């Protein structure tokens, strides 16, 4: 089996600049003057899409910012200049010998200017509360970079081990992320406290941002 | 063209599962590709629907069986002896004669291997307060996936539907949020439309300022 090694596993490229992704094959994928190497990319929730076929041929419907090169065992995909929509995971594939094999993939992040999150907090609905559970939701909207600290303060005490985070993929149009933090408590533990707050720390915020509510009001 | 794959499946450990892919006048090969959640791509094998000839990745020789019905241009894959490692998205892809690449892919079929039973979600509003945020908490369903739209698909800008997380109960949960002009909260109705096909449940929930 021909093993394909992609490098790097991930990279961040500035808007308008060049992204270079490598694929090394454990054997030659050349045959009779032709090279059997393809590049694909995949955006979240979608099937992969062909970019380059036979090492260096652009496919119809693909912008000419994508180009491929190399032969034998060393191959390169070039994206220049990168655009917001190029956030995706990129895969090489060899079709020279059975079984066909894929590279491990390269996740491309598009850089942009620092953008502080807008923060919203949501108390549990009355109808969930009646069923015996309280979900408290903290939302961080449209921020960059992805790294963010979301702490749950309950009567000004730090909570641990009872919240779960979820983060969107990088937005293909503005290159930001969004994040939700959900604090889950039983109804009886929820009633043990008055003030529920989520405190957000992020490179784009001068000082941490706190959104809170009083249980009941 | 297009490749239409069958819907998401839930199957118990040790059972079998058959997935289908319908293409909608030439020779071509139907390949199948496995992608585990957030992971790499594995080539399973291909079949020629004209001759019925198949080739398998040796790693799937005992796991997968490829079948084609040329009468309706439908290709099938049978996965047997299912384990947790078989939970993944399975794609069908078409290779045209004279091509050494995939020209079209199906949208993929999610297979979940678990003894847990199907359960539909509960939907709770995330009630708002010049920009407001509102949303819906989609809680306690199994298996993946669930689809969320807003105003029957009319509202798409500003929508974020987060990836689901497995809760301590073993059921999935997600939230879908949208930012809207804060001045439209008293005039505009915002309804989330939740669809969970594995349990055949569709729920509409109004997200509005709490009384």
């Amino acid at each position: 089996d021909i093993v394909l090694t992609q490098s790097p596993a991930s990279l961040a490229v500035s808007l308008g600049q060049r992204a270079t992704i490598s694929c090394k094959a454990s054997q030659s994928v050349d045959y009779d003057g032709d090279t059997y190497m393809n590049w694909y990319h995949q955006k979240p929730g979608q099937p992969p899409k062909l970019l380059i076929y036979a090492a260096s041929n652009l496919d119809s419907g693909i912008p000419a910012r994508f180009s491929g090169s190399g032969s034998g065992t060393d191959f390169t995909l070039n994206i220049h200049p990168v655009e917001e929509e190029d956030a995706a995971t990129y895969y090489c594939q060899q079709t020279n010998e059975d079984p066909w094999t894929f590279g491990g993939g390269t996740k491309l992040e598009i850089k942009r200017t620092v953008a502080a999150p807008s923060v919203f907090i949501f108390p549990p609905s009355d109808e969930q509360l009646k069923s015996g559970t309280a979900s408290v939701v903290c939302l961080l909207n449209n921020f960059y970079p992805r790294e963010a600290k979301v702490q749950w303060k309950v009567d000004n005490a730090l909570q641990s081990g009872n919240s779960q985070e979820s983060v969107t993929e990088q937005d293909s149009k503005d290159s930001t992320y969004s994040l939700s933090s959900t604090l889950t408590l039983s109804k009886a533990d929820y009633e043990k406290h008055k003030v529920y707050a989520c405190e957000v720390t992020h490179q784009g915020l001068s000082s941490p941002v706190t959104k809170s509510f009083n249980r009941g009001e | 063209v297009q490749l239409q794959q069958s819907g998401a499946e839930l199957a118990k450990p040790g059972a079998s599962v058959m997935l289908s892919c319908k293409a909608s006048f030439n020779g071509y090969w139907m390949h199948w590709v496995k992608q585990r959640p957030g992971q790499d791509l594995e080539w399973i094998g291909y079949i020629n629907p004209t001759t019925g000839h198949t080739e398998y990745n040796q790693k799937f020789k005992d796991k997968a069986t490829l079948t084609a019905d040329e009468s309706s241009n439908t290709a099938y894959i049978e996965l047997s002896s299912l384990t947790s490692d078989d939970s993944a998205v399975y794609y069908c892809a078409r290779q045209e004669y004279r091509h050494s690449w995939f020209a079209y892919w199906g949208q993929g079929t999610l297979v979940t291997v678990s003894a847990a039973s199907t359960k539909g979600p509960s939907v709770f509003p995330l009630a708002p307060s010049g920009t407001a945020a509102l949303g819906c908490l989609v809680k306690d369903y199994f298996p993946e996936p669930v689809t969320v739209s807003w105003n029957s698909g009319a509202l798409t800008s500003g929508v974020h539907t987060f990836p689901a997380v497995l809760q301590s109960s073993g059921l999935y949960s997600l939230s879908s949020v949208v930012t809207v002009p804060s001045s439209s909260l008293g005039t505009q109705t915002y309804i989330c439309n939740v669809n969970h096909k594995p349990s055949n449940t569709k729920v509409d929930k109004k997200a509005e300022p709490k009384s």
